[PDB]
């Protein structure tokens, strides 16, 4: 995190510096500015634009009034001014519409960024890859912006990978059908366990985080299946260090 | 004719041109149009990204290749699964903006 | 994405109607601006979201596609050696040939033209040059749909990539139990209980 | 600010050593030796110490030469106290920057590199002539210096100005000296045309008027085709003994100062630096399209046909009315041609009959051809003459950068990169794609087809 | 395209016939009618474009969140992945400038 | 759900005026074609939403 933190804000010092755009685009922090920059030259551009319009003589003898008005008989003046009128109007019309335009998109920011809050920062949030990109996004951080907001998101991504092998489910004695209850868990048998011990863990379906397994954690099932293990009673001791003979104990 | 001027580097690199030449000693073809440069090479790096085309800041111009993204294992019911772990938290940067002045 | 010689779409050249344009300063030029930042974002984006997983291609053809009751022959794109040029492509999923060459009127968005036969200029000029002439230049797709189908097919075979590598392709059946039993847990998956969805 | 010199004049008072010296109200700066490549570290920031602009920085320790790259930064950097690239200071090191590319430092040992930060605008002679219209206060200056035969770095709190013959390009030939006494104007009238024909970059348009044909913008940039093509510069300082003949047509028939193209100007301007040369009358005497002569005469008195211009006044006193003789057969009035405005600066005339006054058309007339000079500048009045410098000149489309109605920078757009340019309008463009046209034939030559 | 073809209130649309047929001042007025034309059209064609630009940008959010969180696994939102029920999963396949 | 008769709207209802509204062409065609085609995609989106 102190890393990425500082690099980050180093890619921020400066514009390409050290061609560092292997991070280039979207979800990279030279998009993220790119945008900020049209974002404040924006409204200085379309109000010049609305400004500089005004000068067009739109037809009609003078970009300005009362000179129609003087040179001529007010009638013609009239006739004039009108092109001059429709002409103003109608960019302010453009411009107007133009602005709208801005207001709705922004309208469907805010939307999101509201959103983005509550399901990622006051929160991490379980829908994959919600948060400025894919996988698990454990929190994020917020900074002040011109007219708007920067996220953060803090994401994990492996550096590696254990090739387990998972277990459907077991059948002791061929009799009873067991299975973790929890679809969100993975057993298996890994490591120098992997098959040398046959050392039964639990871990999170989402990553690598085993440990034994619980009789808590399992549950009936009506139908054994081919790909359950085998197993007999006095495995369940050896497989689950909590499971209890109840009638040896009897 | 219209053309495009890849003014990368605060300098024209390459001209994107329907003409075949240019005052470019350097040339290549292109699906819709031509490119001259001084730079024919292939741009294995694209300083400036446009469409599915990519140009060097020598006026070496080429395709940019997809990125490929972070792997997600598919669930499964058993057999072999590569579970990910070692993980670094990279962050991802995303900028919203909350209103118009 | 479009862009256009506003110059000489107004103008066509012609200089002094091009001094006359000056004075409406960058009315023209904040217009192109404006074009050419739409559509360089427009790439940006639609490159960032489209990332392609090797292994996902290596599940994505048919052959490799193990579609255990799961008949996807439309569904998945055929994937044979392209003589163009000696590499192996992936053609399109049949489902996606019906959608473009029945809806695309020219079936295909590979017919853009490109402007050096407009260069040419020997024989008479198509609408697509009587455009360009006008100024007016159809920038090619940012992203090709044979890219799309690709990018297609990595989705499916994420799908179905039961680890990191490809020795990790599990029937779809288990995919679907694992989802199942996302959604609800399974008590019993008898061979109907999964034939029946499966043939639906 | 040019660099002070070694031993000529006043001067002296090189610092060229490690004593660090910190001088205030600093303008100029220049290294004339850096022995091979022996350390040097400037550090220019505001004298209050304001982290609000942005601060500056120079600096190789190293002693590479050519690779020991003076590292340079007009940014907003740590205003470095002591000595060190970045040191303990106030301000980090990338609160904000405008300028960073490290410029490398190679010179020759009796090379000068200088930097000069005056009027808002600051030129930097790291090999060239680097000239920019930019906000700046900075007369703050901490050094460190090795020293270079006891001449290598000073500070400059006082303008030198050298008159260069520049017999020969390069160090021979310049004739550099801090002389004549045409100072300011002649070191503001004179330029070294480039052989394009423009003007070197460094002119800071001392009294140049852009041509606004109605009204003149305080602040901008604009686009438009001024007449920035030089043919055979002129820049005689106070002397015109001289009964001349302009013509169009020809190329101005003159001492061409810089690397002039001798082609025949449609227009022409001045940098005139005496108002008494209008007083000497004929200054002015003109042949039009119809052939028509013309005789200008400005004087105290409003009427040459109820009285004589035959002037009471001398040195002014009195905004002198120019009057404008028609010299023909059937017209031979005096058409008033301007109140006389209280001093002028530039004036600049074209062909087509563009009478061009201080930013201004006042007559913009039919083409004129031969606009002819009688300037009584002869005698005592070779010391009195307003011709300073006069430069044909030919059309050209280029940007201006310009500020309070007074010229900034400028930027041509024959180049392809400056095409696009001008074609814009900032000086600066951003990397990416830009709307080109396919080069035209360059010579028009349009055979007919009917 | 067709928008050279309406002479904006000027005597023709070609730029040159105005020329030829008329004073430099006078021309230059015309020529200023469907200069304005084409301007204004032109600029009317921007704000759709950016307007179809602008919609489609947020389709593609949709489609990305709907491909991430539904594509990449079924999702928890009930009725969110293309309608109510239990949806167990999606497909996609490639479409002009789209997916279905 | 709102439509216009175009020509008739700007012609008045004169074919002598049609005359020259055809020579917009789809001037005319595309504003109703988007607008009945926003409409229909509203009416049949919103049938579904119920
Ligand atoms: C204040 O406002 C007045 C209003 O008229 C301006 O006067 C005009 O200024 C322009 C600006 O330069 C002049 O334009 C020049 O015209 C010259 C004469 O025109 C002939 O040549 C052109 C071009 O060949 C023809 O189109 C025209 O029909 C004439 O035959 C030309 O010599 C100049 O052209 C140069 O460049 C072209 C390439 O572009 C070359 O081919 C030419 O050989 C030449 O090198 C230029 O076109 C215009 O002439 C002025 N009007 C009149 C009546 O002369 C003032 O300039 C303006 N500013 C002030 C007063 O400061
Ligand atoms: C087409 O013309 C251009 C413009 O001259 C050529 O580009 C540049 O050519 C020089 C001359 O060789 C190359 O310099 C070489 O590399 C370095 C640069 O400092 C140095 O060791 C020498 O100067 C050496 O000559 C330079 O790299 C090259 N730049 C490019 C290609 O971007 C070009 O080579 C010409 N030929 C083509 C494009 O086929
Ligand atoms: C956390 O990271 C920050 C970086 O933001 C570190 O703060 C920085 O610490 C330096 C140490 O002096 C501060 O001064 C700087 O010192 C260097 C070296 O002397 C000098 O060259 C600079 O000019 C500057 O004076 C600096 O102001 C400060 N903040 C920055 C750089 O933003 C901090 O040390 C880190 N702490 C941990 C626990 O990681
Ligand atoms: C033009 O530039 C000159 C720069 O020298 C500005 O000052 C004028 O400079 C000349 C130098 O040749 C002075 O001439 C000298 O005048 C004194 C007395 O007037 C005389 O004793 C000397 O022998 C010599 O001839 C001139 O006086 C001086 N002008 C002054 C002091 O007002 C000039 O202001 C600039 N003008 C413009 C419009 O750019
Ligand atoms: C350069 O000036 C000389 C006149 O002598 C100058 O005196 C000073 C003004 C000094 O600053 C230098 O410019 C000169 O030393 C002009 O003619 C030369 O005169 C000298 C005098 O003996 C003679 O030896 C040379 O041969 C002359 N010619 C030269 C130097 O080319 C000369 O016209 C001026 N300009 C140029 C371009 O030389
Ligand atoms: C666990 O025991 C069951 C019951 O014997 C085994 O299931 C048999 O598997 C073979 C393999 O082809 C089939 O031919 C038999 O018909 C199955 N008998 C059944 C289902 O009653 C199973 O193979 C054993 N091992 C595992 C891992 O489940
Ligand atoms: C040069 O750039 C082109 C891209 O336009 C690449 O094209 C290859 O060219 C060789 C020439 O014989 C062919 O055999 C390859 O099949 C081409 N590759 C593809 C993907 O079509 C080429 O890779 C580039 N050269 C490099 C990168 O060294
Ligand atoms: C981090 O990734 C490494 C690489 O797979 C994991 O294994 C380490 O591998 C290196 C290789 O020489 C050994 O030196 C280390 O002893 C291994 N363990 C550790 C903790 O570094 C490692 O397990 C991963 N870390 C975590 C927390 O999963
Ligand atoms: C799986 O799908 C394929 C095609 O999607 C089916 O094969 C086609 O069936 C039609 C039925 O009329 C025949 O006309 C075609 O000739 C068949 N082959 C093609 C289109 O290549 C197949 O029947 C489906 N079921 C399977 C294979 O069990
Ligand atoms: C995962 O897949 C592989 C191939 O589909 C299974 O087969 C093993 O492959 C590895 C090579 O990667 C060999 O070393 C093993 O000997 C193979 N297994 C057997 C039983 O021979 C593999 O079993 C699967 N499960 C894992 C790797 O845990
Ligand atoms: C910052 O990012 C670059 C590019 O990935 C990387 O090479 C560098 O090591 C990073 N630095 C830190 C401190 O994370
Ligand atoms: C002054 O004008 C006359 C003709 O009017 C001309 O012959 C002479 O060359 C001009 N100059 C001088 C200095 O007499
Ligand atoms: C113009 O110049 C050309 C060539 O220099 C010459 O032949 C012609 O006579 C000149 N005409 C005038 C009116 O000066
Ligand atoms: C004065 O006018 C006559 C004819 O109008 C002309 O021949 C003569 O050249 C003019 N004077 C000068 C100095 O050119
Ligand atoms: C001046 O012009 C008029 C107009 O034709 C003419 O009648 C008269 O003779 C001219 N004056 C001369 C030639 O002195």
């Amino acid at each position: 995190f102190n890393s990425a933190i500082g690099n980050i804000t180093s890619a921020f010092e400066s514009v390409k510096e050290a061609s560092s755009q292997t991070s280039r685009g979207l979800n990279t922090v030279a998009h993220a500015l790119t945008k900020v920059q049209e974002v404040v030259n924006s409204q200085g551009a379309a109000l010049t634009q609305l400004t500089v319009q005004l000068q067009h003589n739109f037809q009609a003898i003078s970009s300005s009034i009362d000179d129609i008005y003087s040179r001529l008989d007010p009638p013609s003046a009239d006739v004039q001014v009108d092109r001059l009128i429709t002409g103003r109007l109608s960019a302010l019309n453009a411009f107007v519409a133009q602005t709208l335009t801005k207001y709705t998109e922004v309208q469907a920011s805010r939307k999101l960024a509201q959103q983005k809050v509550n399901e990622c920062v006051k929160s991490q949030s379980q829908r994959y890859g919600f948060c400025g990109g894919d996988g698990e996004h454990i929190f994020s951080l917020v900074q002040a912006a011109p007219q708007g907001l920067l996220f953060l998101h803090t994401v994990l991504v492996p550096s590696d990978f254990v090739d387990v092998i998972a277990i459907a489910g077991l059948c002791v004695n061929d009799e009873i059908a067991l299975t973790l209850r929890e679809p969100g868990l993975v057993l298996f048998t890994h490591e120098l366990q992997n098959h040398t011990a046959t050392e039964y863990f639990v871990s999170s379906r989402r990553m690598f985080e085993p440990r034994k397994p619980t009789v808590s954690d399992f549950v009936q099932i009506e139908s054994c299946v081919v790909t359950y293990v085998n197993l007999t009673r006095d495995q369940l001791p050896d497989v689950i260090p909590d499971y209890i003979d109840v009638n040896k104990t009897r | 004719f219209s053309e495009q001027a890849a003014y990368v580097d605060d300098d024209i690199v390459g001209v994107i041109s329907s003409l075949s030449s240019s005052t470019f000693n350097s040339t290549r073809e292109l699906p819709g149009f031509f490119y001259h440069s001084n730079d024919g090479s292939n741009c294995t790096e694209p300083v400036l990204v446009y469409s599915n085309i990519g140009v060097c800041k020598s006026g070496s111009i080429g395709y940019v290749p997809s990125q490929s993204g972070q792997v997600k294992i598919a669930p499964t019911v058993t057999g072999n699964i590569s579970i990910p772990t070692n993980f670094s938290m990279s962050i991802r940067t995303e900028y919203l903006q909350l209103y118009n002045t | 994405p479009v862009s256009v010689d506003c110059a000489t779409y107004v103008c066509n050249g012609n200089s002094r109607c091009k001094q006359l344009l000056t004075q409406y300063t960058a009315a023209c030029k904040t217009i192109e601006s404006a074009l050419q930042l739409s559509a360089r974002l427009e790439s940006v984006e639609v490159n960032s979201m489209l990332t392609i997983s090797e292994e996902a291609l290596q599940l994505a053809t048919i052959s490799s596609f193990n579609g255990d009751g799961y008949n996807f022959t439309n569904v998945l794109g055929v994937s044979v050696y392209d003589p163009a040029r000696g590499r192996v492509v992936q053609k399109r999923s049949f489902i996606e040939d019906l959608l473009f060459n029945k809806v695309v009127t020219n079936g295909l968005g590979t017919v853009d033209e490109d402007y050096k036969r407009c260069s040419n200029g020997r024989s008479v000029a198509d609408l697509v040059c009587a455009q360009y002439y006008s100024g007016v230049m159809v920038l090619p797709g940012v992203v090709d749909a044979e890219k799309l189908h690709m990018y297609s097919a990595s989705l499916i075979g994420g799908m179905v990539l039961g680890g990191f590598t490809a020795a990790a392709a599990l029937p779809f059946s288990y995919a679907v139990q694992a989802r199942l039993n996302y959604l609800a847990l399974q008590t019993d998956v008898l061979q109907r209980n999964q034939q029946l969805l499966a043939e639906s | 600010y040019l660099p002070i010199g070694e031993n000529q004049g006043v001067n002296s008072t090189w610092y060229c050593a490690g004593q660090h010296p910190t001088a205030s109200g600093v303008h100029g700066i220049f290294v004339s030796h850096i022995r091979g490549g022996h350390g040097f570290e400037i550090g220019i920031s505001q004298e209050p110490f304001d982290p609000s602009g942005y601060q500056l920085y120079l600096h190789k320790a190293t002693n590479g030469n050519t690779n020991a790259t003076a590292r340079l930064r007009i940014c907003q950097f740590p205003s470095i106290k002591t000595l060190g690239p970045t040191a303990n200071n106030d301000v980090t090191i990338g609160r904000n920057c405008l300028f960073n590319k490290a410029i490398p430092a190679h010179m020759s040992e009796h090379s000068v590199v200088g930097i000069t930060w005056d009027n808002d605008r600051v030129t930097v002679f790291s090999d060239k002539i680097y000239y920019f219209y930019f906000k700046n206060d900075w007369s703050r200056v901490a050094t460190k210096c090795y020293n270079s035969g006891g001449c290598a770095m000073q500070y400059v709190y006082e303008p030198t100005y050298y008159m260069l013959n520049v017999t020969s390009a390069g160090e021979d030939g310049i004739s550099y000296q801090p002389c004549t006494a045409n100072c300011i104007g002649y070191a503001a009238n004179v330029f070294a045309t480039e052989p394009n024909g423009h003007i070197p970059e460094g002119f800071s348009f001392n009294n140049w008027f852009l041509l606004s044909n109605d009204s003149t913008l305080v602040h901008g940039k604009v686009v438009s085709n001024q007449p920035l093509l030089v043919n055979c510069l002129l820049a005689i300082p106070k002397i015109y003994g001289l009964g001349q003949f302009f013509s169009f047509n020809q190329t101005i028939d003159g001492v061409c100062n810089g690397a002039a193209v001798q082609r025949a100007p449609e227009a022409l301007r001045f940098n005139i630096n005496d108002t008494s040369v209008i007083l000497a009358e004929g200054s002015i005497v003109l042949h039009t399209a119809l052939g028509t002569n013309f005789s200008f005469v400005c004087s105290n008195s409003s009427n040459p046909h109820l009285a004589t211009f035959a002037i009471p006044l001398g040195a002014t006193q009195v905004p002198y009315y120019c009057f404008f003789k028609v010299d023909t057969y059937n017209s031979t009035v005096y058409k008033f041609l301007a109140v006389l405005p209280p001093t002028v600066r530039e004036i600049v005339i074209t062909k087509y009959g563009d009478v061009y006054v201080n930013g201004f058309g006042y007559l913009h007339l039919g083409l004129l051809d031969a606009v002819t000079i009688n300037f009584t500048g002869h005698g005592t009045d070779d010391d009195v003459s307003g011709f300073w410098t006069i430069a044909s000149t030919n059309f050209v489309d280029a940007l201006i950068e310009v500020q309070g109605t007074a010229i900034q920078r400028i930027l041509y757009c024959d180049d392809p990169v400056s095409q696009l340019k001008c074609s814009q309008v900032a000086f600066d463009l951003d990397d990416g794609f830009y709307p080109f046209s396919s080069r035209n034939l360059l010579s028009h030559e349009q055979p007919i087809s009917f």
